[PDB]
């Protein structure tokens, strides 16, 4: 399975994007979709992720700006991203994983990732 | 950086197949010559390095998962992997260079690791306890620690030592 | 714990003899990928190990041996056994993850070190230099220094760095 | 070839004792004997020595206390130890060494120690 990320780009500060990353497969009902995002010289961090079932969870740093939505005939995801900072420029990567109980999480496939740049 | 562990909820059996797991350690390694139980092992380590920290990762782990809800029963055969994987920090650190110290060596660094512990160097303890005949207590006493010398400079990093007490 | 040593009174063929000794260095050990010149190493070590300390006291015997009155033409020879004897602390850690990094990567870490040396991580360098055609100087400099990173993270230590500059 | 230290013992703070350390074999006229002394939980350091030709050496915490000699016709070294001091207190070892060069020195016997007490 590979996951195909899309929608990356230079916005302006208070702008907004929409990401979309696409699986060359079906994802299992299991499966949860998730973004993460890189700024250069940090670590890979959560930021938004959607079960099957449309349950979403967002990470405090985007909570009420970012929208994460999927559609599951297109095995598709999409991250919508309003009212875009400085601190939101980094690589976006999608990843697919499942829980296999409450304490352990299964990461699967990662995309290549696409670049955000947020200019002032 | 602290991680400490204590059970007191162990059975009989429980006790007495981590034991038996514990001996198959000593039995292991290179053995060394120049009322209560206590037995287990207290290894020296350092976290500026990759095998250091890659240990914590695996002791946190165990420890996270000795925090489930009906996870008593399993201790036994969680024990089993974390401390004979080879394939693994844990299993691997307690094959190369474990020592086995007569128990006039072993009792001094208990009872120092039991100060140290009741109120810099990371030393990694897992150590279980009978008090009896019948049986009054089982306890299985499990952390990470960064405090003043127990080895009595006879043990280097990544040393470990075998605990015996009888 | 500081160690620094420099020469600037070099033979022509003490240069280029020393530059085979470092050759060899290089195609002893994994190869990576993915005007002046200068050659030589720089090697990250840990100074709570008994390997970090059994290096120092051979580094430290090597420069004051190299305090010698009449100890230039021997340079040659000392380094041979210095770093290419395994039976040793330094030829033994030359022998064990030596690393050899394109110029791209080697160029910032000569100039960091040259930077950290004019003005907590014990490094150990032996770092030989050319200013031409002719040659108008030749520089032998090798030191123990504790200071700012040099390596990016992709360095560990015990791993040592092969210098290539041309 | 084998030392032998004798002449260790318990003696009151401002008395005196005589170490002796007699070789089984001939020592080269290049051979130097020492006294080095090891006080509890600490190392092995340098008390005094003489070389084969009477010249001597001493420490700065004997200089003026201590006094080596050597009989060459009885391969053995004496140390006439006087103002004793309790710091004095330690296991006393004879060694044999010569000098290769002005910065080499090779240590080639040791004895087994004597142990001399200063009580206050």
């Amino acid at each position: 399975v590979q996951l195909q990320e899309s929608g990356g780009g230079l916005v302006q500060a208070g702008g907004s994007l929409r990401l979309s990353c696409a699986a060359s497969g079906t994802i299992s009902p299991r499966g949860v979709m998730g973004w993460y995002r890189q700024a250069p010289g940090k670590e890979r961090e959560f930021v938004a992720a959607i079960n099957y079932g449309g349950t979403t969870y967002y990470a405090d740093s985007v909570k009420g700006r970012f929208t994460i939505s999927r559609d599951n005939a297109k095995n598709t995801v999409y991250l919508q991203m309003n009212s875009l900072k400085p601190e939101d420029t980094a690589v976006y990567y999608c990843a697919v994983y499942y829980y296999i109980n409450s304490q352990r999480k299964v990461l699967l496939y990662w995309g290549q990732g696409t670049q955000v740049t947020v200019s002032s | 950086v602290n991680i400490e562990f204590e059970a007191y909820s162990l059975s009989d059996n429980d006790y007495d197949g981590i034991k038996k797991l514990l001996q198959q350690l000593f039995l292991k390694a290179p053995v060394n010559t120049a009322d209560v139980e206590v037995f287990g092992f207290i290894s020296l380590l350092n976290l500026t390095e990759r095998k250091g920290t890659q240990c914590v990762e695996q002791i946190q782990e165990l420890v996270l998962r000795f925090c489930e809800k009906n996870c008593e029963k399993s201790m036994v055969e969680q024990l089993d992997k974390f401390l004979n994987d080879t394939t693994k920090p844990v299993g691997l650190l307690l094959s190369e260079r474990f020592i086995n110290v007569p128990p006039q060596i072993a009792l001094p660094m208990y009872q120092q690791l039991q100060k140290e512990l009741a109120g810099g160097k990371c030393y990694f303890y897992l150590l279980i306890s009978k008090t009896f005949q019948v049986t009054a207590l089982v306890s299985l006493k499990a952390g990470l620690i960064q405090s003043r010398s127990t080895l009595s400079d006879f043990q280097g990093t990544f040393m470990t030592v075998g605990i015996a007490l009888s």
